[PDB]
């Protein structure tokens, strides 16, 4: 019996063979518009051909959609996208129709697989080569990079009106935003994909536990001064100024900071409103020859902060803190 | 070998009581007295909820079930008034015309039960007529129990559940984006109306001092009495009195205003409205233009460039949920006729009688009665408990009394060039046999005319000739003119007057070049692609093909041209398969000018007992030769008439429609010219005939039982019979032996055994054709109009194609009117010449292999007031 | 508490540890309290659930209480499952968050269910309740966002019908026997034949006539021949 499915998958096997090789023997081709003619009709006679196998169950449907997403998904020059585009929204009715987890596994790498070739679209020019002259002009290019554009926002607009399940969980790249910009631009603000996207960003964003940053929350200009206590006045210890936030596993990776590339990994944690000025007294308290570019360093993490301004708010001011901690030292003396 | 256990299959009737006896009271309306009967039942029902009251217009009919008295009113301090007629019956009746007795106690026992479930729950429910819907929405759906009285005085209710769409509306709710689609109704009542424009306040007023003395009276009748509600939302309500008179408004043009009676205050807590169902093109296949393979050849082309008192009437008349419609479209088109010439009605009939589901069911599908599995937990239970004496269902033991596996009926088909019979379980397999017609070819020439995307209908239309040559039906020489055009095919813009103009001129051109051949062989016919499978465009491109009909026909008579319409996504859609054209080749052969001969007919095999007719045993039995079948609608707004005629084996089919209108006359002839049809097909056979006609939708007025009843005679022996399709009467099967696809379908490896390859006399039986009739003991009720019950009821079955306990699907006869006597053998010989009626409709284009019960005629009938109802005719 | 609480349970994640104390009492004591008064769950909810969460986050806790609704007699109720359904009734509108965290305690009660059963299956019955209140579909979906009005009609719902329609008819033991089905590479409309010759060729020549790709006595093909007249 299983000659018949070993027969059937040989013959998949050799098909989507055969509809790769024409797809790129288009680029392997071009050079001569009477060859172009007869390649349109070509590609749209395989088409068909293709099409009319795969509703007769000639074909195995379950090796090919996989080895379909697998060329979305490998492909690097967009030359090949219209078309290979077109044939995903052939299928689509079959594909994302399904009714790590086996179930509904096409349907999740499809949309992690479209948003990912719409900010590889978005990020750059059309042109991949760059090797031959007279390379852009660029009224052409944004007129062929809309149109791209336009086609994954209503693929991925359609997955969204889709999928009742709805599970975007994103185990490779956690949460890049894209799809906000998308759902703008449709239905004039319409509420049910809103409160959809604020379940998704709660769900799929994960979000950490942050006890003690619930607490931040009630954090607004604060400042510090040390008390000693009584018991610590007799044996003359010395009180640390207080802190709202602890930030303690920023303040273990500030010793072993040195000799690695702190400052691009700091950036990733938005710690900048409570952390930027827990450093400053870090820097202030413990190295006389433990951290010689301890004061560099902490100019130079306030300077990245500074160099990542978007708003006036929370960033001339926190110099102004800075100032007045100054002055609270000498309160305390 | 039909070893099905009868018992255990439920029913959808409980029994509720058993009467030996009824007994009644009739108080006459004598000397015209002032509103006495409306004031005094409602002074009797204040007493006790448990009472049996119903009123004819002012005369009142007190009832008393089997032992217990009658009740008599509470009268002046002295009184005068006795009962004018006293009486009893028992559970034999007239039974094809029910006694004005009869159709009150079934009405009185209705209102009985409503207003009693009303008052035992939680002041949730009304009844909307014939249903009981809650104020919340809950359920969202119409519950209705309908009471029944058998032969033998077996007092049932049968329960339906209908899945309409009627949602209430509240304060937040009255503006422009709710009632502009939307179709609202009163709620203790079911009139519908309109809301009155505002008074400067927005929607709302406060109540008169007078008329919220109509709510004690909600107090007595419906049980629903929110007195003790501390708010209370009022409005101005408006009805229309054609809806008070069962004239329900005109279905393809719904939700316009009309004239006024009077305004009328109505609380907002119950009024219900019902929603616009809306027709989209399509989804999931780019309707934004980029699955158009073009599209993606241009952007290659673009990166090869870059290379570079005032309320008694709404408190006691009902509406019996007939006269409400199902569903009703929103873009609603205008056809436009003469006063002579019915054309494109008949054309639009013919093109969507008899493609299979090309043309995709444009308009919304169905809203049927989902069907009730149990009803043992809630509360229905524990009133009908209190109310009456038992509550438990019917076995199928009880009712049914014949049920029996039919047949498989054969069909006339060409080898190679014998004639051979074969089995009609054989419809896909026509390519793969070479089967080809035994009635001849038909020949044409084609034209495709298309206006959206060349590049795929030049690859369609040589394919599909190429297919209809292949096999033998014919040989379609499609049409060439003079230019650079591909032949059978016309690639225009923008369709209109002076475009169809010019090529009406180029045809007739061409026919004045082609002067003499033979008659035959020019019928030619146009396809047009419907760029969305709607009602809206095909409508207009019936109204192209008939400008186009009326351009070339005054240039020159005698060419007969003819329309079919195809979808674009059939033709667009890459995974249409070349195994599929064939049924389209198909659906051109069934349109040809011999109109009336198709593809096959049942092929009139020998008896199975042959039964030489001797002295009788001598009753005026008849024992006929040839039978006719007829099936007429009429739609629940009183304008559209539709029809079907069909031999005893599918022979001399026409199928027509006539747009009556508002008036009576053509209504009237209408009904002649049925007749006139019948009669002319009665003239055709041996003699001892008698027509059969069908009415539809379960309801048979008195009009048309006039008419009829005008028309009949001595020139036919007729046998009125009533059809329903919905499942109303809802038998639920619930056993895992007998039908034996269930132990196939339940894990696939029960039965799963090798054929045992030398018994090879096997035959491959495709279900959802396998019918078993029943013939049922006793006769059942109407499934609407509740003035005439039926004699010897009986139903074709189609089982589910899957396995356990399931509601299977169902078409239930009901003979009204036999000619002679032995009315249970007129049933069994309706019954076996409906099975094959109902094989032959996958063979004529009408359905895809959906409904194997359904006789073709009927379903004809049933696709014509489905889909031609909605568009709205203008007379001109 | 819950920073303390926090760490430990990070330092027990850290020791690959899902080993917990029981307190069976407590947890279920705090859940009815918190499910009784709606009130009462309102005010200082994001306390409550946190706390309810970390408990809860371990699936040692939960693993334990599985086995012993298989070990428990019979039919009786189980308290844990009761509160956590008080809770799923009463938690509506508390917090955004609170709501993805009951639902996600909830899926996840239900996969630790699905995972205890993967021996011969220990009926509970009590799955259904709790099936039908997680979803990730439709209605339910904004769900998460009656007095005596019980009818108890219980409609009946569509049924998926399967997708072989053609079966075999053995006609000596009268009963259905087999799914008939060709793989699609047998139906070719055949050409190579040898039936062009006449009929009545001799007697009884079916054998080069009833060439097709199926057997002709599959739909009893009866021949039709009569003297005609």
């Amino acid at each position: 019996d299983a000659i018949s499915m070993h027969l059937l998958k040989d013959w998949t096997d050799t098909f989507v063979y055969i509809l790769e090789k024409l797809i790129f023997d288009m680029t392997n081709h071009y050079n001569d518009s009477q060859q172009l003619r007869t390649w349109k009709r070509q590609i749209s006679y395989f088409l068909k051909l293709l099409g009319n196998c795969y509703s007769l169950r000639l074909i195995n449907k379950e090796i090919f959609h996989h080895w379909l997403v697998e060329f979305i998904n490998k492909m690097e020059n967009f030359e090949f996208l219209p078309l290979s585009l077109h044939i995903l929204m052939i299928f689509w009715n079959d594909i994302c129709q399904i009714d790590q987890k086996e179930p509904f596994f096409l349907v999740t790498k499809i949309t992690d697989m479209l948003l990912h070739k719409y900010y590889i679209v978005s990020s750059s020019k059309s042109m991949i080569n760059d090797e031959n002259y007279i390379i852009n002009d660029i009224k052409k290019n944004n007129k062929i990079k809309l149109n791209i554009l336009k086609i994954l926002s209503s693929l991925i607009l359609k997955i969204f009106q889709e999928q009742s399940l709805e599970v975007f969980i994103f185990p490779t790249s956690n949460w890049e935003i894209y799809k906000p910009l998308l759902f703008e631009i449709v239905s004039n603000a319409d509420t049910n994909q809103n409160s959809d996207m604020k379940k998704k960003l709660e769900l799929i964003s994960y979000r950490n536990e942050s006890l003690k940053n619930n607490s931040s929350i009630r954090n607004v200009i604060m400042s510090a001064s040390n008390a000693n206590d009584f018991q610590l006045t007799i044996v003359t210890c010395k009180q640390f100024p207080k802190l709202s936030c602890i930030q303690l596993n920023c303040i273990d990776t500030q010793f072993t900071k040195l000799l690695d590339d702190n400052p691009t990994e700091f950036d990733w944690p938005t710690y900048v409103d409570q952390n930027p000025l827990t450093m400053h007294k870090i820097i202030q308290l413990i190295l006389w020859s433990i951290h010689p570019s301890r004061q560099f360093d902490h100019y130079e993490s306030n300077q990245l902060v500074a160099k990542l301004l978007l708003l006036r708010i929370n960033s001339t001011d926190e110099d102004l803190h800075e100032f007045q901690i100054e002055d609270a030292i000498w309160s305390l003396v | 070998a039909s070893t099905y256990r009868l018992e255990d299959v439920l029913s959808s009737f409980y029994r509720v009581e058993k009467i030996k006896k009824i007994n009644y009271h009739q108080y006459i309306s004598k000397a015209q007295n002032d509103q006495w009967s409306i004031q005094m039942e409602f002074m009797l029902r204040k007493q006790d909820p448990k009472t049996l009251v119903a009123l004819l217009s002012r005369d009142l009919w007190c009832f008393s079930i089997n032992d217990d008295p009658v009740p008599t009113p509470p009268a002046i301090e002295h009184k005068p008034v006795s009962p004018d007629k006293i009486g009893t019956f028992t559970a034999d009746y007239s039974k094809p015309n029910l006694p004005p007795h009869y159709a009150l106690f079934l009405k009185a026992l209705r209102r009985k039960i409503y207003i009693n479930l009303a008052l035992g729950s939680h002041n949730k429910l009304i009844q909307f007529g014939n249903a009981c819907i809650s104020l919340s929405g809950v359920p969202n759906y119409l519950v209705q129990l309908e009471p029944h009285l058998f032969v033998n005085g077996d007092l049932t209710v049968s329960l339906c559940a209908k899945n309409m769409g009627l949602v209430p509306m509240k304060e937040e709710n009255l503006e422009e984006s709710f009632l502009s689609k939307h179709a609202l109704y009163l709620a203790p009542s079911g009139i519908r109306m309109h809301l009155a424009p505002a008074s400067k306040q927005g929607y709302l007023i406060t109540p008169p001092k007078h008329t919220e003395l109509l709510l004690t009276t909600l107090s007595v009748s419906h049980g629903i009495n929110l007195q003790n509600k501390k708010n209370l939302k009022w409005v101005a309500v408006v009805p229309d009195l054609g809806h008070l008179n069962g004239h329900t408004p005109t279905i393809a043009s719904y939700l316009t205003p009309l004239l006024e009676a009077k305004k009328l205050v109505w609380p907002l807590h119950l009024i219900f409205a019902q929603p616009v169902a809306d027709i989209e093109n399509s989804t999931s296949g780019d309707p934004s233009e980029f699955h158009c393979l073009q599209d993606a050849l241009d952007a290659i082309d673009d990166f090869i460039q870059l290379k570079q008192s005032s309320s008694l009437p709404f408190l006691l008349r009902h509406m019996p949920l007939a006269s409400i419609p199902d569903i009703f479209i929103t873009p609603t088109p205008v056809v436009t006729i003469s006063e002579k010439e019915q054309d494109i009605l008949d054309l639009i009939a013919e093109q969507v009688v008899t493609d299979y589901n090309i043309l995709g069911n444009l308009g919304i599908p169905k809203i049927a009665y989902r069907g009730v599995k149990d009803c043992q937990e809630g509360l229905i239970t524990t009133t009908m408990l209190q109310l009456f004496s038992t509550f438990d269902r019917l076995n199928g033991n009880d009712t049914i009394s014949k049920f029996y596996n039919m047949k498989q009926p054969y069909v006339f088909v060409k080898k190679h060039h014998e004639l051979i019979k074969v089995k009609h379980d054989s419809q896909p397999f026509i390519k793969f046999l070479n089967f080809r017609p035994p009635n001849g070819i038909k020949n044409f020439k084609s034209l495709l005319l298309s206006s959206s995307f060349k590049e795929d209908c030049l690859s369609f239309a040589p394919t599909l000739s190429q297919t209809y040559i292949n096999q033998e039906l014919g040989f379609c020489e499609l049409l060439k003119l003079t230019n650079e055009d591909p032949p059978g095919l016309m690639y225009l813009k923008a369709f209109d007057k002076n475009k169809l103009l010019l090529l009406a001129a180029q045809i007739v051109s061409y026919c004045s070049n082609n002067k003499n051949s033979i008659k035959n062989v020019p019928p030619i016919l146009i396809i047009l692609p419907l760029d969305n499978a709607t009602l809206t465009e095909l409508v207009d491109k019936a109204n192209i093909f008939q400008v186009i009909k009326n351009e070339v026909c005054a240039k020159m008579p005698n060419i007969e041209l003819y329309l079919k319409v195809i979808p674009m996504d059939f033709i667009r859609n890459v995974l249409v398969t070349v195994d599929q054209y064939v049924n389209v080749a198909i659906s051109i052969y069934n349109m040809l000018p011999p109109k009336s001969v198709k593809f096959t007919h049942i092929a009139h095999t020998l008896p199975e007992k042959v039964n030489f007719r001797t002295m009788q045993q001598s009753s005026s039995i008849i024992y006929y030769d040839s039978y006719i079948h007829l099936a007429y609608s009429r739609s629940v707004d009183k304008e559209w008439v539709f029809a079907a005629l069909s031999d005893s084996y599918g022979q001399g089919s026409m199928t027509k429609t006539w747009y009556v209108g508002n008036s009576r006359g053509k209504f009237d002839d209408a009904c002649n010219q049925i007749w006139n049809i019948a009669l002319n097909l009665a003239s055709k056979k041996f003699g001892k005939i008698c027509l059969i006609l069908t009415r539809l939708n379960g309801i048979l007025p008195d009009d048309e039982l006039m008419n009829w009843r005008r028309l009949s005679g001595r020139n036919i022996h007729l046998a009125v019979v009533c059809v329903d399709d919905n499942s109303k009467i809802s038998f639920i099967d619930e056993d895992k032996l007998y039908p034996s696809f269930k132990p196939i379908y339940k894990d696939t490896r029960f039965g799963g055994r090798m054929d045992m390859t030398r018994l090879y006399d096997y035959e491959i039986r495709d279900i959802d054709q396998d019918i078993h009739g029943i013939v049922f003991q006793h006769p059942f009720p109407l499934a609407h109009s509740q003035h005439r019950c039926a004699i010897r009821s009986g139903a074709l079955i189609k089982f589910k194609k899957c396995d356990g306990d399931t509601v299977w699907d169902k078409f239930a006869v009901n003979l009204l009117n036999c000619p002679h006597s032995d009315s249970t053998q007129l049933l069994e010989t309706i019954l076996e010449e409906f099975r094959n009626l109902a094989a032959l409709n996958v063979w004529y284009g009408l359905s895809d292999g959906e409904d194997g019960h359904i006789p073709w005629h009927i379903l004809a009938v049933k696709k014509m007031m489905n889909t031609l109802v909605h568009t709205r005719v203008k007379i001109a | 508490s819950m920073r303390f609480q926090r760490e430990t349970s990070g330092m027990i994640v850290i020791s690959m540890e899902n080993y917990h104390l029981l307190i069976k009492i407590i947890r279920q004591l705090s859940e009815l309290n918190e499910g009784n008064l709606s009130k009462r769950e309102i005010q200082i909810d994001a306390v409550l659930k946190i706390f309810s969460f970390h408990q809860d986050s371990i699936f040692q806790r939960i693993i334990a209480d599985l086995s012993a609704d298989k070990p428990t007699s019979p039919f009786i109720d189980s308290i844990c499952k009761l509160f956590d359904k008080i809770s799923f009734n009463l938690r509506l509108k508390l917090f955004l968050y609170e709501i993805l965290s009951s639902l996600k305690s909830f899926a996840i009660y239900s996969s630790t269910i699905d995972a205890p059963a993967f021996h011969t299956s220990g009926k509970v019955e009590l799955p259904k309740k709790l099936l039908n209140l997680p979803p990730f579909q439709v209605s339910s979906f904004v769900k998460e966002t009656s007095f005596s009005l019980n009818l108890g009609i219980g409609i009946v719902e569509i049924a998926h019908e399967n997708e072989q329609k053609w079966l075999i008819y053995d006609k000596k033991d009268h009963k259905y026997v087999c799914t008939f089905s060709m793989e699609p590479y047998h139906f070719i409309s055949n050409y190579n034949t040898k039936y062009t010759d006449d009929m009545a060729t001799g007697s009884n020549d079916t054998t080069a006539f009833n060439d097709s790709c199926v057997n002709l006595s599959l739909f009893d093909a009866r021949f039709e021949r009569k003297n005609p007249h």
